[PDB]
């Protein structure tokens, strides 16, 4: 049973960490927002175009590994 | 034994699973006459609870506390049917499945429509390549080896930073 | 046979339902004849 | 288009050699027919191997008979292995490895013979026959032409 | 033209004659990605330390140390009967001795033939057709000792004693 | 003539060697030096020389410092380690110093020599051209029967266990 | 323009009567499909096999090698009285033969990449018997004939070793008719199981 | 072109009157089949094997070498084979005939390069193939002798394997 939890407490830091590190190493720029960094940390999005950018800040990294902050530590 | 694990056949506990796993199937069956398919249908299920029982007891698995089998993988070779195996059995499917897919990828590109072709596969070509995977591991390193398989750093797409 | 009617069995959703409607049926062929296996016997 | 199991690799789009060597005609004995060195089919070819065989057969019949024959008080040979002769100058090593432990046919129970096979471990010729015949049998043998011949009277 | 190892596959490019046990083998083309000199080096050492490896997996059923003579003859045990004392100078001194090849390799790569560190002190390899002959026989007894010690080493692990035991014993298969 | 005169005669055995009756019907001298073979030969044949007279005069004689086997082969397991080893050392040394450092057949007969060629006459047997010539064929048909001889000798100690002159004496057919 | 082999059907492409054993059989069309050199390389290597084992099954009623481990008449239960290192053995044996003698072009893409390579043509023949090129005709229809006989016979076998019990020979000079009350086809849904 | 011995069948398209006890007789085609100085060599060598073994039936039955008959018993023919494996004689004969025969395979490897006729080791040491026309009368004798020996040992080792008499007994009784 401990065997078990500590591979999902596994899953959980490995997740956390790579909507975290997703979000500091893109920050600056991606594809979708190649001058993401123009537009500061917290935006809503770049609008609906070329697809939708819906959470597309390095805010919105934040705000959706503390989704997963909270289930680990649960 | 190890990790101060009992072996099945001798704990206490996976014989008393064994035995309550019956009664409990014996209190089902007493509620039926004998020729009736229900109680065919349990008669059958004590016949397979004692046979698995049987098994594990006899298969080197190692009980605990509880009396369930638990599996040690740390790469001992007399554990090594529980991971080292499976493992071993499962990752020659796994790069099989990638070997072929890969190859299939890389045909469809070469195709009068590469996107058709993968909504609507080439199925005898998609064959040809399903029984090439049985040598993946060969097929697959004088891939990288030829400088097939990696492609260098300045042919990817990366983003500005 | 129909060349259409081959083609359209070769689309994706066809030969992904049947493929691993085989796939799910061998393994539950397999767990039929040769049930309960936790390990490699060995 | 690519037919489907074609084999030729640029019809799936695979990377090939292209180096395909032409086949020659010439064949060795107990080798197989293929693209070779120049002159190797020369020295290597149904000559050596037919020799190199027939040396291996004749040189078989010491080895399948190998051990230590020693004359008691009489004329009578006594066999033993090899492992006795104890060499002198070997430290802690006193039983030293031999012929007997590249061909241990003893330890396996085989007897090998010169001929391969030996009075003890000799093949087994049965009959399969058992000491009847085709049709009209009578007792604990029935062939299949009996089958035939009790269905049609019945 | 065709690998002379195996006749009906082209020749691996980037091995060659000059190599001393060259024998156009190299069927997954670790040449071709790798560097060929870094592996022609590294298949040197790794036969060196096998060819000693041979010798000693063999030797201790001959004669011992003294102060290693209650030490046992399987060399898989015998290697757990040696102190870390012991080891850790064994270690060390491989160490000494690998400093010239971490000076060799990684600073002058390009400069002299695969596996020469200097060490040949009874002035062989003078002659050259005696220097040839000893270039490709290393490369042969170190791949030979490579094979005979991965045999020897999972022959211990199967019979629990050394070689010459084992055929003595005759103990040739799992009891 | 031809040794066997069904079978053709072997391309590389030209008449230049003594003993040459043409006679290499599995068909050596077509892969190997024909030098390294004759070379072999003789090496072969003088030993069986030395060791068909040690065979016979081992039966008689025994130093008084030597234990005495049962048979001249038996005369081996009772000599010292040491003293086997001692000898073993002296022949490699002879065998260095002889071939002028070069053993294999790579490099043996780089410099020019001729097979079985060590400049060994102190009593000048070889002077005379044409005599030579006669005892090149004495020495390899010589040594070619004993090693034969040998052969016989050894198999002959080892199975009835009672010498060479001690059996023919007491001769005891198989039983 | 019909089949020979099946009058109604109409003859079908990639079958053109050159290959030895060819009649124009093959209703389901899978030549179409399937390259015929791949088919063809295949059915020789069936064929083969199964020759093979058709003679092992007969011999291995009639002959045996030395020892208890060679002493099943049944040919089926030799399989499991074999000693498992050697048939382990056998099986890795085969599997170098498979790669040496098809020269590492193994796969459905690279088998034949060589046009020199021909279907079932290994470079296989040791005593130089089709040297003669009179009989190369009947040597391909008599190699794929006794292939396909072979097929059908060990099939045969294998499943009468299955109901019956009883060795081939044996169970021809010992038989015994199918009673029915037992190894019914089927039947694994028709109870719902169990 | 049909066959001298099989008149309703083809010539064997193989086989030539410039052989050796040639009649033409080849109907199942081997000679198409092997090669032909293989099958002559194989002849030849059989008709001399079974020379020796007829003859060495015949004599055996005849007399017998001192000694012989405290060791072998009431054996004879195949019989004495494995009471005689068990001494080394059988293992000698059989350890120098597989002698001759690597040299044996070394000539019938030259006779396939074809630098040898079949059956040819120049054994002659006895003169009689001097004059060419008594050299392939002898061939001829040879041949048909040997073929003849072939059948006569297989009857028989068959006669013994029925009765147990050998042949000169078979001839005396019944
Ligand atoms: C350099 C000249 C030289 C010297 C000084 C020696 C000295 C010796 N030899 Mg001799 N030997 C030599 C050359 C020499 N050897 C040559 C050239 C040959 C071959 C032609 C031999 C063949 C020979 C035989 C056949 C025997 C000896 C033995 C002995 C030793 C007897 C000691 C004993 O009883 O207890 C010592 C007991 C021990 C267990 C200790 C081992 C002996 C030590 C290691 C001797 C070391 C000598 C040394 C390595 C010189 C050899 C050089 C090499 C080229 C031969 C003695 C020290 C006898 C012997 O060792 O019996 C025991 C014996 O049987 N020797
Ligand atoms: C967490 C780290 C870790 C890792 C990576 C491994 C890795 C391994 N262990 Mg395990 N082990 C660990 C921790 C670990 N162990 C711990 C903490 C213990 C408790 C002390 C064990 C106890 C243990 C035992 C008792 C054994 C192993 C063995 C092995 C090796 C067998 C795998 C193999 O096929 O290689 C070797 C085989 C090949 C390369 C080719 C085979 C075909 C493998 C290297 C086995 C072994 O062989 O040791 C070297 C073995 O007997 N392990
Ligand atoms: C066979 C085709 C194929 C191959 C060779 C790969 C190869 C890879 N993928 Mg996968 N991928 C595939 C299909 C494939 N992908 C598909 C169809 C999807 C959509 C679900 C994904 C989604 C996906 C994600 C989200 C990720 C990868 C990752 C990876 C990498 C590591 C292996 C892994 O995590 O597997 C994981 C595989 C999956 C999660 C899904 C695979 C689903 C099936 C089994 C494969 C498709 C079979 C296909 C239909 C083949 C038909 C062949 C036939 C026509 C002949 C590696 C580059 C990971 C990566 O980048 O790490 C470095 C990663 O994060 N892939
Ligand atoms: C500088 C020279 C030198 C000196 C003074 C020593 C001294 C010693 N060595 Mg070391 N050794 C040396 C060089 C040296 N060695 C070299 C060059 C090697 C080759 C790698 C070794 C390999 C070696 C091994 C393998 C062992 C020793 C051990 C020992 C010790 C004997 C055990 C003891 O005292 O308790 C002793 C301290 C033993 C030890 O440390 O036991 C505790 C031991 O097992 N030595
Ligand atoms: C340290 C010893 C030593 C060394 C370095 C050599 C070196 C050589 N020998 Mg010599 N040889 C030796 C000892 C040695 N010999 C002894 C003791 C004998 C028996 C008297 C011979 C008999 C011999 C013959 C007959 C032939 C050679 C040949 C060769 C050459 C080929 C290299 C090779 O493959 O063998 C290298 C050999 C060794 C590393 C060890 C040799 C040991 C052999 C197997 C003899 C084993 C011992 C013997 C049965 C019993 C001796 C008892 C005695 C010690 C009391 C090379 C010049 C061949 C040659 O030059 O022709 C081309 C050849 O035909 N050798
Ligand atoms: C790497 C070489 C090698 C080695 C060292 C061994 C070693 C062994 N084998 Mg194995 N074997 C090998 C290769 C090898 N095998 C290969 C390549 C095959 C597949 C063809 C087999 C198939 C095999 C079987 C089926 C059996 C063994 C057995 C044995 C063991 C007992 C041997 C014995 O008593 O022999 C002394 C006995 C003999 C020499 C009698 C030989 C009988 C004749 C020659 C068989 C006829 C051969 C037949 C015509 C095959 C033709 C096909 C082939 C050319 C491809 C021994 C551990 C036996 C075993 O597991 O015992 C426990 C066993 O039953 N072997
Ligand atoms: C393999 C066949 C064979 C066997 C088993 C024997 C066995 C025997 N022979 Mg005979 N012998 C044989 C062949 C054989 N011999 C041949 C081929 C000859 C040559 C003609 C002789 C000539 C011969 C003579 C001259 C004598 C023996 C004698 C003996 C006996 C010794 C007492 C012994 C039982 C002796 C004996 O006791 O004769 C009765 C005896 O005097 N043998
Ligand atoms: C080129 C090779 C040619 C091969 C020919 C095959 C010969 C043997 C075929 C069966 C012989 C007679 C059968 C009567 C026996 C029979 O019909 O029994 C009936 C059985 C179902 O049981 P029931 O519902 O009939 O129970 C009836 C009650 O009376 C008893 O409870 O049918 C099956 O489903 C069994 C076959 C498995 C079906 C799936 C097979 C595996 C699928 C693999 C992919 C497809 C392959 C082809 C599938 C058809
Ligand atoms: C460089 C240099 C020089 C030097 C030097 C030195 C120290 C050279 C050292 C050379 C050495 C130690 C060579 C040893 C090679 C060992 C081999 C090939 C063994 C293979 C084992 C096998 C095949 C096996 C096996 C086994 C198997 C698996 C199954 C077992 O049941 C049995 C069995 C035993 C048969 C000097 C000093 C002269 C100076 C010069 O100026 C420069
Ligand atoms: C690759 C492939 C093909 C294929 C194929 C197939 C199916 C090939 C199968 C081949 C087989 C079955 C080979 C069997 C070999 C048996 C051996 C060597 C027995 C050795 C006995 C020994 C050593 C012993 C012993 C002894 C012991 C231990 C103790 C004693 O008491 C008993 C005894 C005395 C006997 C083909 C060619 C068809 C086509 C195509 O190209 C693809
Ligand atoms: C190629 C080549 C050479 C070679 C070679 C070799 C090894 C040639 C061997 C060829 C073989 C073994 C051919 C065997 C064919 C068997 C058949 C057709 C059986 C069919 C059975 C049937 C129909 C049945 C049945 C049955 C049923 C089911 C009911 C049963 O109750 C009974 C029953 C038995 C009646 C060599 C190596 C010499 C070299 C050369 O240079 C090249």
């Amino acid at each position: 049973g401990d065997f078990l939890i500590h591979h999902a407490i596994a899953l959980a830091l490995h997740t956390t960490t790579l909507i975290l590190v997703k979000g500091a190493l893109d920050a600056r720029g991606s594809k979708l927002m190649p001058d993401k960094k123009d537009f500061g940390y917290a935006f809503p999005c770049d609008g609906p175009g070329r697809g939708g950018t819906c959470d597309i800040s390095a805010w919105d990294a934040f705000y959706l590994s503390m989704f997963w902050m909270l289930n680990t530590i649960g | 034994d190890v990790a101060g694990l009992t072996p099945c056949g001798e704990s206490k506990e996976f014989a008393r699973r064994l035995d309550g796993s019956v009664k409990k199937l014996q209190t089902r069956l007493s509620k039926y006459e004998a020729g009736t398919p229900p109680a065919l249908a349990l008669q059958k299920q004590i016949d397979k609870t004692k046979n698995r029982f049987d098994r594990y007891g006899k298969a080197g698995l190692l009980c605990g506390t509880d009396g369930l089998p638990h599996l040690i993988t740390d790469g001992r070779w007399t554990h090594s049917g529980e991971f080292v195996i499976p493992g071993l059995l499962f990752l020659y499917v796994a790069g099989w499945i990638g070997w072929v897919g890969r190859s299939y990828v890389l045909f469809a590109r070469t195709a009068d429509k590469p996107t058709e072709k993968e909504i609507i596969i080439d199925v005898p070509v998609a064959l040809s390549f399903v029984s090439t995977g049985f040598i993946w591991p060969f097929s697959a390193f004088k891939e990288f080896t030829s400088g097939n398989l990696i492609v260098p750093a300045d042919e990817i797409t990366v983003s500005p930073r | 046979m129909d060349s259409n009617f081959l083609k359209y069995l070769s689309t994706a959703p066809v030969l992904f339902t049947v493929w691993l409607s085989f796939t799910a049926s061998f393994i539950i062929e397999a767990n039929r004849f040769f049930p309960d296996m936790l390990y490699f016997p060995m | 288009d690519t037919t489907g199991f074609s084999g030729v690799p640029s019809q799936f789009a695979r990377p090939e050699s292209g180096v395909y060597p032409a086949e020659p005609t010439e064949q060795t004995f107990l080798g197989m027919r293929g693209p070779r060195a120049p002159g190797h089919r020369e020295n290597f070819g149904g000559k050596h191997t037919a020799t190199m065989l027939a040396i291996a057969a004749l040189l078989w019949q010491p080895v399948s008979e190998a051990g230590m024959y020693r004359m008691g008080a009489d004329g009578a040979l006594t066999k033993s292995s090899f492992s006795n002769m104890e060499v002198p100058g070997f430290g802690n090593m006193k039983k030293a490895p031999t012929i007997e432990s590249l061909f241990p046919f003893a330890k396996n129970g085989f007897d090998a013979s010169p001929a391969l096979f030996g009075k003890g471990s000799m093949i087994v010729v049965e009959d399969p026959r058992d000491g009847c015949g085709a049709y009209a049998n009578s007792g604990a043998c029935h062939t299949f032409l009996d089958e035939i011949g009790d269905a049609l009277k019945k | 033209e065709m690998s002379e190892a195996i006749p009906f596959m082209p020749k691996p490019a980037n091995i060659d004659s000059s190599m001393p046990g060259y024998a156009g083998f190299d069927p997954l083309g670790f040449t071709d990605y790798y560097s060929a000199k870094w592996m022609q080096e590294a298949e040197i050492k790794h036969g060196r330390v096998c060819m000693l490896a041979a010798l000693g997996m063999v030797f201790p059923e001959f004669a011992k140390f003294p102060q290693f003579a209650s030490f046992s003859t399987n060399p898989l045990e015998a290697f757990y009967q040696v102190s870390p004392a012991g080891w850790g100078q064994i270690f060390l001194f491989i160490g000494v001795l690998e400093t010239f090849s971490y000076e060799k390799s990684f600073y002058n790569f390009e400069g002299g033939a695969p596996g020469a560190l200097g060490f040949d002190p009874l002035r062989m390899s003078s002659n050259p057709a005696s220097a040839k002959q000893y270039a490709a026989a290393e490369v042969r007894n170190g791949r030979l000792a490579m094979i005979g010690f991965s045999g020897m080493l999972h022959h211990a692990i199967v019979s629990k004693q050394g070689p010459i035991t084992q055929i003595v014993e005759q103990n040739f298969y799992p009891k | 003539d031809n040794a066997m005169p069904f079978l053709e005669r072997p391309p590389k055995l030209d008449g230049s060697l003594a003993g040459d009756v043409g006679f290499d019907p599995v068909g050596f001298s077509n892969y190997f030096d024909l030098r390294w073979l004759r070379e072999s030969e003789l090496k072969h044949g003088r030993v069986c020389m030395l060791g068909v007279t040690g065979l016979l005069v081992q039966e008689a004689v025994c130093l008084p410092q030597f234990s005495n086997g049962k048979t001249p082969v038996d005369d081996f397991f009772v000599v010292p380690a040491a003293g086997l080893w001692q000898v073993f050392f002296a022949i490699g040394a002879v065998e260095f110093f002889s071939h002028g450092f070069k053993l294999t057949p790579g490099d043996m007969f780089s410099e020019g020599r001729e097979a079985g060629d060590f400049g060994f006459d102190p009593l000048g047997c070889g002077k005379n051209p044409d005599a030579l010539a006669r005892r090149r064929l004495v020495e390899v048909k010589n040594g070619r029967l004993a090693m034969i001889a040998f052969g016989g000798l050894l198999h002959q100690q080892l199975l009835t266990g009672q010498g060479t002159f001690e059996q023919l004496a007491n001769f005891k057919a198989i039983a | 323009a019909k089949s020979k082999a099946v009058p109604f059907l109409s003859q079908p492409e990639a079958l053109d009567g050159s290959m030895a054993g060819d009649v124009g059989f093959d209703p389901f069309g899978i030549s179409s499909v399937i390259d015929i050199k791949w088919l063809r390389e295949s059915e020789l290597k069936h064929g083969r096999i199964c020759m093979l084992a058709a003679t092992g099954c007969l011999v291995q009623e009639v002959v045996h090698l030395p020892g208890p481990a060679f002493s099943q008449k049944m040919a089926l239960n030799a399989w499991a009285a074999a000693p498992r290192g050697g048939m382990i053995s056998i099986l890795v044996a085969i599997g170098l033969i498979e790669m040496i003698s098809n020269r590492f072009a193994l796969t459905a893409t690279d088998m034949f990449a060589n046009p020199n390579r021909v279907p079932g043509d290994l470079g296989f023949d040791p005593l130089s018997l089709g040297a003669n090129p009179a009989n190369r005709a009947r040597f391909e229809l008599s190699e794929v004939i006794h292939g396909r006989a072979a097929m059908m016979g060990f099939s045969g076998m294998v499943h009468q070793m299955i109901v019956s019990k009883q060795a081939p020979i044996e169970q021809l000079m010992h038989f015994k008719a199918v009673d029915s009350s037992l190894m019914k086809l089927g039947g694994a849904a028709g109870n719902l199981g169990y | 072109a049909m066959s001298e011995s099989v008149p309703f069948l083809k010539k064997p398209e193989a086989l030539d009157s410039s052989m050796a006890g040639y009649a033409g007789f080849d109907p199942l085609g081997l000679s198409s089949i092997a090669d032909i100085k293989f099958l002559q060599e194989s002849e030849i060598k059989h008709c001399r094997i079974a020379m020796l073994a007829a003859a060495g039936s015949i004599a055996q039955d005849i007399f017998t070498f001192p000694g012989v008959s405290k060791v072998v018993g009431t054996a004879k023919m195949t019989g004495v084979h494995d009471v005689l494996v068990k001494q080394g004689a059988m293992g000698q004969i059989l350890l120098w005939t597989s002698f001759l025969e690597v040299f044996g395979t070394i000539a019938l490897l030259e006779t396939l390069d074809g630098k040898r006729a079949p059956g040819d080791f120049k054994f002659d040491p006895l003169g009689f193939s001097k004059n060419a026309e008594t050299a392939k009368r002898y061939q001829l004798s040879e041949i048909k002798n040997g073929r003849l020996a072939m059948l006569a040992t297989g009857g028989m080792v068959h006669g013994y394997f029925i009765t147990g008499k050998g042949p000169l007994e078979l001839l005396t009784n019944f």
